[PDB]
C-alpha cells in the first residue's frame, strides 16, 4: 500500500491531497474493498473499506480524508512454553493450564454433520497451541480490552476538526495500521498507530519470534499511549508518506530518528525501492496540481535495473556466448520503465528473482549494502559481476521457458482479465521500484500472467472548495455471482482513466441509474 | 467555509453506474441499515460465509476446509469476545450496528434467490456477528495470524 498527504504550501493552488492506495489481494474475501456514499443530517463520507465492516476505512468527505498502510504493529507475543508436570514451566515453578471443555460441529461430506471435542488451555500469556512439530505455543494478543475499534474509525472519519479526530485516534482502539490524515484547512498528519505492549527488553527481532514462555520477565501487561508513537504533523518538507516502509522517511527532511522510539516498535531494516520511489517522488516536486499528483501515481520506475545494469551490462558483454550478450543489449536499450511495450522488463525481472531472491528484497547480491543515511540511493551496484552473469544466464532460460522468448512485450504477457475482459498490464513488483503496484502471478501454459495482488482503490483527493476527487477500484464494486460490476472498470484502469467521484448531490442525482428507496426503525 | 450539507429528507440508495451505492438516511441508523443492504447486494455471499466463520462455525456450515479456522477462533475464544465487545458498545453506536446487520436480513429476505444456498443457513445476522468479523479481521488476521502462532508460515 502507498500513502501520500501534500500540504497546502507544496501545492499550486493551496488544497492539501491525498492518495488513498492500499494493496491487497485480488482474490482473499475478507481483503476485497467496496466502494460507497453515506450521507444522513449530521454526516458524510465516502470511500472504500473491507467487504463486512460497517464503517469506511479509506474516508474523505468535504472537509477531511485518511488512507492506511501495515506497518506490522507488533500486538502479539509467542511464547515457547516448556511443559512439566501436567503444567508448564514459570519462574521456576510449575504453573497450572486454566481450561474449558468446548465442543464444535463439523459438517460431512454428505452434508450431516459429526461433534468433536475442544480443550481450550491457556496459560498466563494466552490460549495455547501445539505445532506439527510438536512446540508448545501461548499466544497474547494486546488490546483484547478495546472494543471500540468500529466506533474510532466512524468518529475519525466524520471529526469536524484536527483536534477531534487526534482525540479518537488517542483512543487506541484500532489495534495496527500507519495512518495518513489530510483536510480543507491545510493538515496533514502521520501516525505509527496501534497497539504496542510496552517491554523493558528486547529488539523488535526479539519479540517478532518465539520468546521464553518460561518467565515473567517476557510477559508485558501494558501498553503505549499515542504519544509515545512516530507522528509527524505539517513538517517542514510538505508531505508525508508511508509504503509499507518502516517510519523512519515519513517526510523528507525527517523529524526524528531510530533512536527516538523504542527499539522493538518498528524494524530498521532497508526501504524498498517502491518506499525509495514514494519519498523521491513527492520530495522532487513542487507546485503540485491535482493532475501532476495523479501522474506521478502512475510512476513504474524499474529502480533495481538503474541500481544493478551499470555493473551488470558490461560484465554480461565479456561472456563469449552471443545468447548473454543479446540479452545485455537487450537490457542495455531499455529505459527502465514497466511499459506495455516493453521487451526487456520480463527478462530484467527473471534476472532479479535470482539476484534478489522470489520477493526481490535479497540484499546479498549489491555492493553498497542499504543506509539510512543515503535512504533513497542505496543499495547499489552487483557485489560479485561474475555470479551475476551466470545468474543473467540461468535468467535467460527461466524466461524462455515461462514466456517462450526472452524479448516477449510485457503488456502481452501481463494481462489483467476479469470475467470476459482482457487487457494489456503495465507497471508491476514494488520491491523491483515500482509505485503503481501490479504483483503478476506465475505464467499459464500460454505465458500470461494476471495480477494476484496490488493496486485495488485508488483515489486522488484534492481538498479545495468544495472538493474534488478521482478514482478507480480495480475488481468493480461486486463480486456477486452474475454481477455486471466486477470487470466493468479493469478496461479504465488499463488506461489510467480515473471517474470523478462524486460527492454533491447534483452530480449523484445526474448520474443515479438506479434508485432503492426504504425506510428503518 | 466547506460548502452546505445535504439534508435527506428520505431514505434512499441512489446507484451509479458502476454499482456504486450513495445511502441516504434521515438519521445514522438508516444510513447503516442502507449500506448493510448495499454490501449484502454487492458481496452478499462472501459476507454471510465470512460473518458465519466469525462465529466459530466454519467447520459447522462448511466441513474441512474451515475446520483450522474454527479451531483458531474457538481457542482464541472470538465469538465469546465479540459478545462482550458487543455489549460493551456505547447505546448509540450499538444502534447503529444493529441496523447494519438489519439491512443486511432485509436485503436477504427481499431477495432470497440472491444469496447463495451454501450461505443461507448464516441469516439472520446481528450486531454481534458485525463486532465479530471485524474483530477477527483485527486482531487474528491482521495483529495475530494462525500462521505465525502454528509457525506454519
Amino acid at each position: 500500500s502507498n500513502s501520500w498527504a501534500v500540504a497546502p504550501g507544496k501545492t499550486a493552488n493551496g488544497n492539501a491531497l491525498l492518495l488513498q492506495n492500499p494493496h491487497l489481494s485480488w482474490t482473499t474475501d475478507y481483503f476485497t474493498y467496496y466502494e460507497a456514499h453515506l450521507v444522513t443530517p449530521d454526516f458524510e463520507i465516502y470511500g472504500a473499506t473491507q467487504i463486512g465492516l460497517p464503517v469506511i476505512r479509506f474516508a474523505f468527505n468535504q472537509r477531511m480524508g485518511i488512507t492506511n498502510t501495515v506497518n506490522g504493529m507488533v500486538g502479539a507475543t509467542n511464547y515457547r512454553l516448556t511443559l512439566q508436570d501436567g503444567g508448564y514451566l514459570y519462574d521456576g515453578q510449575v504453573r497450572p493450564f486454566e481450561r474449558p471443555q468446548a465442543s464444535y460441529r463439523l459438517r460431512q461430506a454428505d452434508g450431516t454433520t459429526v461433534d468433536k471435542p475442544l480443550e481450550i488451555r491457556s496459560s498466563v500469556h494466552g490460549p495455547v497451541f501445539e505445532r506439527a512439530d510438536g512446540t508448545a505455543v501461548a499466544v497474547r494478543v494486546a488490546g483484547l480490552d478495546r472494543p471500540g475499534m468500529l466506533e474510532q474509525y466512524f468518529d475519525m472519519i466524520t471529526a469536524d476538526s484536527f483536534d477531534d479526530y487526534e482525540a479518537a485516534l488517542a483512543r487506541m482502539q484500532v489495534p495496527t495500521f500507519n495512518i495518513v490524515y489530510a483536510d480543507r484547512e491545510g493538515t496533514i498528519n502521520y501516525s505509527f498507530n496501534g497497539v504496542a505492549p510496552k517491554r523493558a527488553e528486547g529488539d523488535i527481532a526479539f519479540w517478532q519470534g518465539l520468546v521464553p514462555g518460561d518467565s515473567s520477565r517476557y510477559l508485558w501487561t501494558e501498553t503505549h499511549p499515542l504519544d509515545d508513537l512516530p507522528r509527524v504533523t505539517n513538517p517542514p518538507g510538505g508531505f508525508v508518506q508511508n509504503s509499507n516502509d518502516p517510519p523512519w522517511t515519513p517526510t523528507w527532511p525527517v523529524t526524528y530518528t531510530p533512536k527516538d522510539f523504542p527499539s522493538y516498535l518498528a524494524p530498521q531494516t532497508p526501504h524498498s525501492l517502491r518506499a525509495q520511489q514514494s519519498v523521491r517522488l513527492m520530495s522532487e516536486n513542487d507546485d503540485l496540481t491535482l493532475e501532476r499528483f495523479m501522474a506521478l501515481q502512475l510512476s513504474h520506475r524499474a529502480v533495481m535495473a538503474d541500481r544493478t545494469l551499470p555493473d551488470l551490462i558490461p560484465a554480461a558483454l565479456i561472456d563469449p556466448d552471443p545468447e548473454v550478450q543479446a540479452a545485455a543489449r537487450l537490457l542495455a536499450a531499455w529505459d527502465r520503465e514497466f511499459t506495455s511495450d516493453s521487451r526487456a522488463a520480463l527478462l530484467f525481472e527473471e534476472w532479479a528473482r535470482l539476484f534478489a531472491g522470489q520477493n526481490f528484497a535479497g540484499q546479498a547480491g549489491f555492493a553498497t549494502p542499504w543506509s539510512l543515511d543515503k535512504p533513497v540511493s542505496t543499495p547499489y551496484g552487483v557485489r560479485d559481476p561474475k555470479a551475476a552473469v551466470d545468474q543473467l544466464r540461468t535468467a535467460i532460460a527461466n524466461t524462455k521457458r515461462k514466456y517462450g522468448a526472452i524479448d516477449r512485450p510485457f503488456g502481452d504477457a501481463s494481462r489483467m482479465i476479469l470475467n470476459d475482459v482482457n487487457v494489456p498490464g503495465a507497471a508491476g513488483y514494488g520491491n523491483l521500484g515500482s509505485f503503481r503496484v501490479f504483483t503478476w502471478s506465475d505464467p499459464d501454459e500460454n505465458g500470461v500472467r494476471t495480477p494476484v495482488h496490488g493496486e485495488t482503490w485508488v483515489a486522488m483527493i484534492e481538498f479545495s472548495t468544495p472538493v474534488r476527487a478521482y478514482g478507480l477500484m480495480s475488481y468493480g464494486n461486486s463480486r456477486q455471482p452474475g454481477t455486471t460490476h466486477y470487470s466493468d472498470q479493469i478496461e479504465r484502469v488499463s488506461r489510467a482513466d480515473f471517474r470523478e467521484l462524486l460527492l454533491r448531490r447534483e452530480q449523484v442525482e445526474a448520474a443515479v441509474q438506479e434508485r432503492t428507496p426504504f425506510n428503518f426503525k | 467555509a466547506p460548502i452546505a450539507a445535504y439534508k435527506p429528507r428520505s431514505n434512499e440508495i441512489l446507484w451509479d453506474g458502476y454499482g456504486v451505492p450513495h445511502i441516504y438516511g434521515v438519521d445514522a441508523p438508516s444510513a447503516f441499515y442502507g449500506y448493510g443492504w448495499a454490501q449484502a447486494r454487492s458481496h452478499g455471499d462472501n459476507i454471510l460465509r465470512l460473518y458465519g466463520e466469525a462465529r466459530g462455525k466454519g467447520a459447522e456450515y462448511w466441513g474441512p476446509d474451515y475446520e483450522q479456522t474454527t479451531v483458531w477462533l474457538l481457542t482464541n475464544g472470538v465469538p465469546e469476545r465479540a459478545q462482550q465487545w458487543y455489549a460493551q458498545q456505547s447505546p448509540d453506536f450499538r444502534a447503529n450496528l444493529d441496523a447494519f446487520a438489519a439491512g443486511i436480513n432485509a436485503y436477504a429476505q427481499q431477495n432470497p434467490d440472491d444469496i447463495s444456498p451454501d450461505v443461507r443457513q448464516v441469516l439472520p445476522v446481528s450486531g454481534a456477528d458485525v463486532v465479530a468479523h471485524a474483530h477477527r479481521l483485527m486482531n487474528f488476521l491482521y495483529v495475530a495470524s494462525p500462521g505465525r502462532t502454528l509457525g506454519e508460515g
